[PDB]
């Protein structure tokens, strides 16, 4: 957090490209920093790879190259996805006679049709357009 | 994709107009589901996408219904909507497993280390060149782009001699100016979240810093105002590597009547001219969909050498020589030339970019060869019978050449038959089976009309230079 | 409730005022994500965009996503509705189906090319009895290595209709004419036949089969595709 | 038994110690590695005319040859003994004493001086009607040159004069580790060990990391040079 | 430890399972959480 | 195999009767003699 | 393996959040009728 493209590049992502330079049945590596503070690498590997073996691979070559991380990048985590390419659908969940208010329907999605979807077999992924109910506190600077 | 630093208002606005076009398109397009904030590239306020479902296959039997139609007329909105950088409607690839979108993705590598800015100057004098290219459409950076940035300055010597630590700073400006989670809330028996922000009025503007004070070590109230400073800046959102060297991301789409293939061909061209013009020490490669194209053209010579041999070795061990497997390897290019031929002018009457050297076009190929192959040896099989009975070879040729040619034409023409439903196919999935189609239905009229006068002759002359017994 | 985060206290003044909350500032129930706005035919929507896990079939995972929504709209509040904003799962079934149609008109029109050859309703039944054998079988052998029923194992079953007839033509169309010639019975001039026609039906098979393997040992995507004309057209010719 | 499996498990049995391991272990990082290939060849980085140090030149081979090296094809691993820079406060007992300050204070000073700012951007998610911009706040707070420590502010004496870093110690950039000497040949040196990657031909990756090295001699600090301690490639050569 | 059989469901159960998304061959998952402070979550896979 | 090596003894009561605090004493030591890190910084773009 | 019983379980699931003692008085109905219907024998709530 707080660090610019090119912080978040020499500092994580060039050190986590290193790392996985010698994986098996590795086609290609493409990487992004961003301004935002945020560092994404993508692996790409050679048909023939087992998916659930190349992530386990992955995984033992980042616990090493955790520690050069920065201490506040360790602090917020560092994520290992399998990824997929492209949505299979996309489900939209709207009112009709305008009888039910978005942020309601948003609420609905999230807390009761989401966690079922992502646990129906064969499914992966899952994003979601809408968001949750939460409590909002909006601090004025006057009065503070 | 709208103009750097674009609100997400902004962003849609431009959504509103492409949706009231597609929602007007009546009878090609039956819905539309639209997201602002995000996009494939990247999550920014002024990204955007649209998911336009189609009408059923059915009612769209018109040439104005169809799909590259509507492409074309929607890509009318780049000139109509002025504010937004692009607005691109794209087809889906053919496994969208293996793409996004269709079209051709490269990556300008920056190998020599000149920097970032000449590497956006190259970027740039492609995207040129690329618009004046008529085999190409749709060429655009993918990714974001240069946008002007506020720098705060904050100077540590005079946040110490006021008293204020560096490290609360952050605190009341983490929380103030960007959002905190601090603990979760129960909401109809299902955990939430409670988040402190500032309110919009206190961010939104340098100026609304000010607004903001932080407590000292001595208790007291001290303005940002009298620790920082800010300047606007300009700089890049986002830095993009391949194979450990920085790149950019290009991608476009082949113009209508082209080929895959050939607009590759074109950018690499493209690419070529930059040294000339001045940018040098600039490297490209292919990925995604486009790599695997490259490398599937690139195994056909393989292919079709390795399967030659196979046949050929099979035929000297079932048949004891090596003069007669050369024979029949020898009539091969005659069915070949029928399915290059069909596949050629097809394309060019039907207008089909599809109708090119694919994969399919090279299953096909193999299966001419099997077929030439299956043709020349039943002539030549019972002539090396009756000449191993004593028949002179031009006699026994003869012989078998009569005896055989009913089966051989009536085995040829079912094969062919066998292929023209692919061949004349109307629905989805037609462009695959017309790859394979035309090319084995060529092969089939080639063998048929040329290939059967030529299995006497060489068979004859083959056996004259190296004779039986 | 919000009204208990507007009654948290902070802190008391010199005066001994308590400072509340809500002094300091606003207090509602709002969102936990302001990123993205997402609308469905130009109206308020949410969305829900799945990817399916690798090594699944799209169909069943379809089916089965659908097969949850129908238990879980019944509890749906009363404004709710939902629709396939996109699915691509269509076109692949009519894809699939396409090339089944394919396959019933390519029989139809072999059994037209030895009918016009063959000439007798007793000699173009018998290779035309072979392809239902033919068929059945190489699906059957390729499920035992595991080859699904795709566009493209379904392409080499097309193309191996007129190439699996061969063997059956070839030896009918023998025994039918030794019959002419020698006015022998079905039975003698098919002992007969098969003798001569031993050595070509071998070498047919042999040429056809050896064509196709080379393609299946190439890796990559691409090899992934060939093997599945391969291992099809393999199977078929040696059945055949 | 699978080395991956093995590796992984570790790990995530590691998971459920670290909270009650000690801060200061858990801040440098526990790290889980394997058993694997042996080392191919360790080069050693030296400076023939003593122009630099030790340090120096771990951290040149750091910041420089380490990547470079790991995508050459064929090379699984490459590791470097030694580190990098650290910035080294020393302090004087006597001189905290004189200004009634504790090595603790310092500490605290340096953990507020030293921080990375972070704010938000200008146009917000929940924005206002009308906003017209959005961008990003950035502010650059951390500290880079050694003087930069030296003025860190401490405190304020009873004159008013003041009292920074530099006044109570010695501010450097030094080594982070001072356990260890290494040299080759009696000079300064560093040494980078490489280790082959699984199926490949070790005597290919050998001219591949012969190649590259040539190129980055070009760019090297004055009075570098890199020669070979350990080579195992002769061997295999030899037994071809 | 200490706590109520409320507190570890709050606190404990319902944030781990709502992590627990994507992942290949499950059947269901099955929860509780007690009084004496602790919470077990278990997660049944299909066969192969 | 075992060396020589030096124990500090701290009485609690004289250092009572000083004022001073055992965590105090405890805490000078450890940056004294033994060292700590505090923080990461950049340098060259490379974070030491 | 399994601890069921060879007994049907069935698991009465609040989808709607009516809350813990609004889900409990639902189970009390069922097993009212439960204990009428002469098919059913011994349908026992398996927790506390
Ligand atoms: C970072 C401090 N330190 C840096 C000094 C290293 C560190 O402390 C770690 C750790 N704790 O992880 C180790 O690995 C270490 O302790 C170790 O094991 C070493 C060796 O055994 C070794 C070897 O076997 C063969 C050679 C080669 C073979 C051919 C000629 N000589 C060399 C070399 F000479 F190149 F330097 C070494 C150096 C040390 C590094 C230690």
């Amino acid at each position: 957090p707080g660090a610019s493209a090119e912080t978040v590049e020499n500092t994580v992502t060039q050190i986590i490209e290193q790392q996985m330079n010698g994986l098996d049945g590795l086609r290609y590596i493409s990487s992004n920093s961003a301004g935002n503070g945020q560092a994404s690498i993508q692996l790409n590997f050679e048909q023939g790879v087992d998916p659930d073996i190349a992530q386990v691979q992955v995984q033992n070559k980042l616990q090493s190259a955790t520690a050069l991380l920065p201490e506040d990048v360790q602090r917020q985590g560092v994520t290992v996805t399998k990824s997929g390419a492209s949505f299979l659908q996309v489900i939209a969940f709207y009112s009709p006679d305008n009888n039910l208010s978005d942020s309601d329907i948003k609420d609905y999605v999230n807390s009761s049709i989401k966690e079922p979807l992502s646990r129906v077999a064969g499914v992966g992924e899952v994003q979601v357009f809408g968001g949750s109910y939460a409590m909002r506190i909006w601090l004025d600077p006057a009065k503070l | 994709q709208l103009p750097p630093n674009a609100t997400l208002d902004r962003t849609g606005k431009v959504i509103d107009t492409m949706t009231n076009f597609f929602m007007n398109e009546k009878d090609t397009v039956e819905s539309i589901f639209t997201v602002s904030g995000f996009s494939f590239t990247g999550v920014g306020q002024n990204a955007g996408i649209g998911f336009v479902k189609l009408k059923d296959w059915s009612k769209r039997t018109t040439p104005e219904t169809q799909i590259g139609s509507l492409i074309q007329r929607g890509m009318a909105l780049n000139m109509i909507i002025k504010d937004a950088s692009y607005v691109m409607p794209l087809q889906l690839p053919a496994m969208p497993e293996l793409g996004v979108t269709a079209g051709f993705n490269l990556q300008l590598k920056d190998s020599s280390g000149q920097g970032h800015e000449k590497l956006i100057a190259a970027r740039n004098t492609i995207l040129g060149l690329a618009s004046q290219d008529k085999r190409l459409v749709g060429v655009r950076p993918n990714g974001q782009e240069d946008t002007p940035q506020y720098q705060i300055n904050v100077d540590q010597a005079q946040a110490g001699a006021m008293g204020v630590s560096i490290a609360e700073i952050n605190n009341t400006m983490r929380i103030a100016w960007g959002g905190s989670y601090i603990n979760d809330f129960v909401d109809r028996g299902r955990v939430k979240k409670v988040y402190v922000q500032g309110d919009a009025g206190s961010r939104m503007m340098p100026e609304d810093l000010n607004k903001w004070y932080v407590r000292n070590n001595k208790g007291e109230m001290v303005p940002f105002s009298a620790f920082a400073t800010g300047e606007w800046t300009y700089g890049s959102p986002r830095l993009e590597r391949y194979n450990g060297v920085s790149s950019v991301n290009i991608q476009g789409t082949p113009a209508p009547g082209v080929s895959s293939g050939d607009a590759m061909k074109a950018m690499e061209e493209i690419i070529g001219k930059l040294p000339s013009m001045g940018l040098q020490g600039f490297d490209y490669e292919w990925t995604g969909l486009s790599l695997e194209e490259r490398e599937s053209g690139a195994q056909a010579p393989f292919l079709y050498a390795l399967s030659l041999l196979i046949v050929f070795l099979c035929l000297a061990a079932l048949y004891e020589s090596w003069s007669i497997p050369f024979s029949v390897l020898l009539v091969v290019p005659l069915g070949v030339i029928g399915a290059i031929v069909l596949t050629y002018l097809g394309m060019i009457i039907k207008g089909d970019p599809n109708l090119s050297n694919n994969i399919y076009f090279q299953v096909a190929i193999i299966a001419v060869i099997g077929l030439s192959a299956k043709n020349a040896i039943l002539i030549v099989e019972f002539a090396k019978e009756l000449q191993e009975k004593g028949e002179d070879l031009l006699d026994a040729t003869l012989h078998a050449a009569k005896m055989r040619l009913r089966p051989i034409i009536m085995t040829t023409l079912a094969f062919g038959f066998g292929v023209l439903p692919l061949a004349l196919s109307t629905g989805a999935g037609a462009g695959s089976q017309h790859s394979v189609g035309f090319g084995v239905l060529g092969g089939v009229l080639s063998a048929t009309f040329l290939g059967i006068f030529f299995i006497p002759v060489f068979y004859v002359w083959i056996r004259s230079i190296f004779k039986y017994k | 409730t919000p009204e208990q985060f507007k009654n948290i206290f902070l802190k008391n003044t010199a005066s001994g005022a308590e400072v509340r909350l809500k002094d300091v500032a606003r207090v509602e129930l709002g969102s936990d994500n302001y990123q993205f706005d997402s609308k469905f035919n130009g109206k308020p929507a949410a969305g829900l965009a799945i990817k399916i896990a690798t090594g699944a079939n799209a169909l069943d995972t379809a089916e089965a996503v659908e097969q949850r929504l129908s238990e879980l709209r019944k509890n749906y509040p009363t404004g709710l509705a939902d629709k396939l904003a996109y699915d691509t799962t269509p076109f692949i079934r009519l894809s699939i189906e396409s090339v089944v149609h394919t396959l019933i008109e390519a029989v139809i029109l072999v059994f037209i090319v030895m009918f016009l050859f063959l000439q007798n309703w007793r000699a173009t039944i018998i290779p035309t009895l072979a392809v239902p054998v033919v068929v059945l079988g190489t699906f059957a052998v390729i499920n035992i290595f595991g080859f699904s029923i795709n566009t493209l194992t379904m392409f080499a079953m097309v193309l191996a209709i007129g190439l699996l007839v061969d063997d059956a033509i070839v030896v009918v169309e023998n025994v039918e004419r030794v019959m002419s010639e020698d006015h022998t019975d079905p039975v003698t001039a098919t002992s007969r036949s098969m003798q001569q026609i031993s050595g070509a039906l071998v070498g047919i098979t042999s040429v056809l089969t050896a064509v196709f393997v080379p393609m299946a040992f190439f890796g990559g995507t691409t090899g992934v595709i060939y093997r599945q004309f391969s291992i099809t057209l393999v199977t078929a010719m040696v059945l055949s | 038994v699978d080395p991956d499996i093995a590796q992984v498990q570790v790990q995530n049995k590691l998971q459920s110690a670290t909270a009650l391991l000690p801060e200061d272990v858990q801040r440098q990082g526990v790290t889980v590695t394997k058993s694997g290939a042996s080392f191919l060849q360790v080069i050693a980085f030296y400076s023939p005319d003593n122009n630099l140090s030790d340090s120096d030149i771990k951290d040149y081979v750091n910041s420089s040859i380490k990547e470079p090296l790991s995508r050459v094809a064929g090379v699984g691993e490459v590791q470097v003994f030694g580190g990098s820079y650290a910035m080294r406060i020393w302090l004087d007992p006597a001189k905290l004493t004189s200004y009634q300050l504790t090595p603790s204070d310092i500490a605290t000073a340096l953990q507020a001086q030293n921080s990375q700012v972070a704010v938000g951007q200008l146009g917000g998610a929940p924005a206002v009607q009308g906003q017209v911009l959005n961008a990003t706040v950035n502010a650059q707070s951390l500290l880079q040159t050694p003087e930069q420590f030296k003025n860190i502010f401490l405190k304020n004496t009873a004159s008013g004069a003041e009292v920074r870093l530099k006044d109570v110690a010695r501010v450097e950039l030094g080594s982070d580790n001072y356990q260890f000497d290494s040299k080759f040949n009696g000079k300064p040196a560093a040494g980078l060990a490489i280790k082959i990657a699984t199926g490949a031909n070790a005597l290919d990756t050998a001219e591949a990391v012969e190649q590259r090295l040539s190129e980055l001699r070009k760019n090297y600090p004055t009075g570098l040079a890199d020669k070979l301690a350990y080579d195992t490639t002769p061997f295999i050569r030899l037994s071809i």
